[PDB]
């Protein structure tokens, strides 16, 4: 069970490092309006963890519960760090990121609480561009 | 997701599916005016069954 | 349908229809967990 | 039409499914109160003062929304006296919302941090509607077991 | 909460902005820390881009 | 009695005019004081005291502002209003010469300082 | 204690019962005999010997032993009605009938002898079904209709639009007036057939010179109406006729002046506490809300009327030709409608059969 | 014409919606047809209110 | 009970006062408006605000003369 959870604990990994080093003046305007739109799911992330553990020193807390209340992060992160990896790899570097974003934007045309979500990041990080 | 490609062919005659799923088919090349009595086909393994052949004729 | 949706979470290839389906078996699946939880509550 | 609207109101108000003459007890209860009360300040201040104490408790762009969504009505006081006087009766997320990272011009401010423990009670309801269902769906049948 | 973790996360924006704003502006003076600033202008991220307009209209004075 | 109707009575005494006519005014004033209802400041007398004792002594009127000292004792012995320090910053702040700095004088603690 | 009623506001019958939404029994005003004794519609197609006299006249009781005949009629012979077994209403004529008034409550007091019973303000009865406390009361059948219903009830009104005609006297002179259009109706067997001809071809009365315009000068004429229940041409240039009885006295058999405008100084003749807040939310029943369209006319001589109209506006029910009785059956059946009530023995010591003394 | 009545019920929707009132869609269509015949509209909402306690007292 | 008379008192006296402290600030209230602005104040309300709004709606009163 603990092995079923822990992807989102790397999922989250991978994309700190993102928003931390696409952050810097070589990767043009677009890169840096993405890792900073990124931000705002790190804190939602921090504050879910802060109160399951003033949750777990009540003792109202178990694993199984964890295991619950962690699904809409597992999405959610996972529709991050796979996007991440595809702009290291794609090394879209430039304003061809945002044909990555739309690209996955409209995949997710089906999916509703996904699509927001990829809808949020090219609506904010196109604005330089 | 077949509504939202539907919904959208109805008023502009554009389609993007990259695995296949919407019925109306087009065929790539005869761009000419060929286009008009060639170009779209209609997939008979892919009309969802809530709506008649009549219908996915219509909407072609 | 655990091993079910995994192999079509997994490759792409699955389509938009195939997305939304699973997204589906996902969300009724979501209740099972919460169910499975408030049995976990007894001692 | 004029009696008829009472005779179906009456259904409306009826639940889905005895069906057979309480839909005459209900209209004499409907006719009790019209005449009871028949025998015995306009719309646009009526609705500011609701406008007001929503825009205290938080949420002030709904109630910024009130006002403009009737506004329009210029080019049906009556109707607006309905909602006004039955305001209480009824049955007890965003990414842009509130976010410095995101948008063109943004100004300088520095920390709000209200605007964090806000979304700290947001996370809070989250957790605690479904701990609250939690507890109402273990009673429900453990009761049946014990009585 | 989060012993600090979610409170200081948005502080650490402006710090290690200006900290890494001051090591690049060493040693300068007049215009030319006044140009050493609007560097940083040119920047997607809003947030730093907003600190960085502000303290420009300061200098720029 | 309660806030809202209170507030339009006020409109109604200013204004030279009737009830349905000033819901305008009403509405401004309802987008003015909705949101900015708690304390802003953290409130304390001594010092609304004496920036209005500064200003009647700045205007020579220094007996005024000697009244002003026994005023106050009276306002304050009869235990009724416990909110004072709200309406003398009230009518300080309408105040008016009978006939600029303002920054590097003592103010207000900004309350800001601590949460809720 | 399941309520009865009467809503016999005119020369017409209303049989309501248990509040229900309809009366029961809605045949015309007639009794039996030249058989011995019968009801109206029954006993007037044995046309050679069984009629009645009208025993209700178009608006009130044509003699005192009339109401106890129609209490011995289907107030007792039809519906199992059974006045001593539960409650019963009766209606009214404008300020009430005094003598048919005393035998009708004497007859209530012993010969149908009820235990509980309620009686007269058919007209502000209407109200119930009218949705309003204010109104006008245009809401009778039959020959006769006085619009003077209330301020707040309290027997105030401040609208007095009666008038020498109403929604079926209008129909009956308009039945004989397709005989003055030139058509060959002059025969009392016509009668039925221009009953049913000009009160459904005779349809949406409007100003007179587009009345005087579509009858001979467009090509509107009338409908075809050549059936074999004695119609030669029908009545849809009576339509267009209609502006002379109202819109004028004598032109077309009335007595007073023609029946928007004089409805129109009646509402001027007024207070103005009511009738400006009456005509605010006002609505009718009978035949004049039954009508076939014709009261747009009257709503635009109710705008014409006053300048400073103040939104009137008069409303007009389908179902009004049974809402004058179920207006009744609201008025009547409510949990404290005890305003018009009489009783047993409770009641009954200062009499229940006078006439306006003990009732009142 | 027409479709100005069915927006109409678009804005008479949405503010009984933030006005928090318990009404529905055909409740709604209803009472503004009350209110064109000039029926008093507080006289509407003693009705509304007690059926709604009938309404639940019939379980 | 004479509580309803001895709390009476001290309100006719802690508002006139006002209406001297009031007065020499020199200011424009009338004795209705002020007792209008200390019945808000007691509740709990900030006074910057309505102190703007009273000069605004004045500016508005006498501009229109």
């Amino acid at each position: 069970l603990v092995h079923r959870i822990l992807p989102v604990a790397a999922s989250y990994s991978a994309v700190t490092r993102f928003i931390e080093e696409k952050s810097s003046f070589e990767y043009g305007q677009v890169n840096h309006a993405l890792a900073a739109a990124m931000r705002t799911l790190v804190k939602e992330h921090l504050i879910l963890v802060s109160q399951l553990e003033q949750l777990h020193r009540q003792g109202l807390l178990s694993l199984q519960k964890l295991w619950f209340y962690i699904q809409p992060a597992m999405r959610t992160m996972d529709i991050l760090a796979s996007l991440a990896t595809s702009v290291d790899k794609g090394e879209c570097l430039g304003g061809s990121t945002l044909s990555l974003l739309h690209d996955r934007s409209f995949s997710y045309t089906g999916d509703s609480q996904a699509q927001e979500l990829c809808l949020y990041l090219t609506k904010a990080a196109s604005a330089p561009y | 997701p077949v509504l939202s490609f539907l919904y959208r062919w109805i008023y502009d005659g554009e389609l993007e599916d990259t695995y296949h799923e919407f019925f109306v088919a087009s065929d790539p090349t005869v761009k000419t005016d060929r286009l008009w009595h060639d170009k779209y086909t209609l997939r008979k393994s892919m009309i969802p069954s809530f709506m008649t052949m009549d219908q996915s004729r219509k909407v072609l | 349908i655990r091993r079910y949706t995994d192999q079509r979470s997994l490759d792409r290839s699955f389509g938009l229809v195939g997305q939304s389906f699973c997204a589906a078996l996902h969300q009724e699946l979501r209740e099972y967990y919460r169910l499975l939880s408030v049995l976990h509550s007894q001692l | 039409s004029i009696t008829q609207l009472f005779d179906d109101l009456c259904e409306a108000l009826l639940p889905a499914a005895n069906r057979k003459r309480a839909k005459r007890s209900l209209k004499k209860v409907a006719y009790n109160a019209l005449f009871t009360n028949l025998f015995q300040l306009p719309a646009r201040n009526k609705i500011l003062m609701l406008s007001f104490d929503l825009r205290v408790g938080g949420l002030g762009p709904k109630a910024d929304r009130l006002e403009e969504l009737v506004e329009e009505l210029e080019a049906v006081g009556s109707v607006l006296d309905l909602l006004v006087q039955l305001a209480g009766s009824g049955p007890p997320r965003d990414y842009f919302l509130n976010n410095k990272h995101v948008g063109r011009n943004v100004p300088y401010s520095g920390y709000d941090c209200d605007d964090l423990s806000v979304f700290e009670m947001d996370v809070q309801s989250l957790i605690s509607r479904e701990e609250c269902l939690c507890h109402s769906m273990i009673q429900e049948t453990l009761q049946v077991m014990e009585a | 909460l989060r012993r600090l973790l979610v409170w200081t996360y948005d502080p650490k924006i402006r710090l290690k902005t200006l900290a890494a704003l001051v090591d690049h502006c060493q040693g300068r003076k007049g215009g030319e820390l006044a140009s050493a600033v609007h560097a940083y202008t040119k920047t997607g991220d809003p947030y730093m881009r907003s600190l960085v307009q502000h303290i420009l209209s300061l200098v720029s004075h | 009695k309660s806030p809202n109707v209170l507030l339009q009575n006020l409109c109604c005494r200013i204004l030279g005019r009737s009830e349905a006519d000033v819901a305008q005014q009403f509405q401004y004033a309802v987008r003015v004081i909705g949101s900015n209802f708690a304390p802003t400041v953290e409130r304390d007398e001594f010092l609304v005291a004496e920036k209005i004792k500064k200003e009647l002594i700045r205007q020579r009127r220094e007996a005024d502002a000697a009244l002003f000292s026994e005023l106050h004792r009276k306002l304050h012995s009869q235990g009724v209003l416990k909110n004072k320090w709200s309406i003398l910053y009230l009518l300080l702040s309408l105040s008016e010469d009978p006939r600029s700095y303002a920054t590097l004088f003592a103010q207000a603690l900004p309350r800001d300082a601590h949460s809720t | 204690v399941a309520a009865l009623v009467v809503d016999n506001g005119s020369g017409m019958c209303k049989a309501g019962f248990a509040g229900d939404d309809a009366p029961r029994a809605v045949f015309p005003s007639i009794v039996g005999r030249p058989k011995d004794s019968y009801v109206g519609d029954e006993a007037q197609s044995k046309r050679g010997i069984l009629t009645l006299k009208y025993p209700i006249e178009h608006g009130i009781v044509t003699n005192w032993d009339d109401m106890e005949k129609i209490w011995h009629h289907t107030f007792y012979n039809e519906l199992r009605v059974a006045p001593e077994e539960h409650p019963v209403l009766l209606t009214e004529a404008p300020l009430n009938p005094k003598a048919n008034r005393e035998k009708m409550t004497q007859i209530m007091f012993e010969t149908f002898n009820t235990p509980a019973m309620y009686v007269a303000i058919q007209a502000v009865l209407s109200l119930y079904a009218s949705g309003r406390t204010t109104g006008i009361v245009l809401d009778s059948g039959d020959g006769v209709s006085h619009t003077v219903p209330i301020y707040e009830g309290y027997a105030l009104p401040h609208a007095i639009l009666r008038l020498d005609l109403a929604g079926r006297d209008l129909t009956d002179y308009l039945m004989k007036i397709l005989t003055e259009r030139g058509y060959s109706f002059t025969t009392t067997e016509e009668r039925e057939i221009v009953r049913d001809i000009k009160e459904k071809l005779c349809y949406v009365a409007l100003d007179f010179e587009q009345e005087m315009a579509t009858a001979a000068s467009s090509s509107s004429l009338e409908k075809s109406y050549e059936l074999k229940d004695g119609q030669v041409i029908t009545i849809g240039n009576e339509r267009f006729r209609c502006p002379e009885a109202l819109f004028q006295p004598s032109f077309l058999g009335m007595e007073a002046c023609g029946i928007h405008e004089t409805t129109y100084n009646s509402i001027m003749k007024c207070d103005v506490d009511i009738r400006k807040d009456l005509y605010a939310n006002t609505v009718l029943s009978g035949g004049t809300t039954m009508y076939p369209g014709i009261a747009d006319r009257m709503q635009k001589e109710i705008t014409a009327l006053a300048p400073s109209t103040m939104k009137i506006k008069i409303i007009a029910p389908p179902e009004r030709k049974y809402s004058v009785w179920i207006g009744g059956s609201i008025l009547a059946s409510l949990s404290t409608f005890q305003q018009m009530w009489i009783s047993k023995q409770e009641y009954d010591e200062s009499g229940p059969s006078i006439v306006h003394r003990k009732c009142f | 014409n027409l479709n100005a009545v069915r927006e109409t019920m678009d804005v008479l929707l949405e503010i009984s919606r933030i006005l928090n009132t318990g009404l529905d869609m055909e409740t709604l269509s209803i009472c503004v047809r009350l209110c064109e015949q000039g029926i008093n509209p507080e006289a509407l909402s003693s009705v509304i209110k007690e059926l709604r306690k009938a309404t639940e007292a019939l379980k």
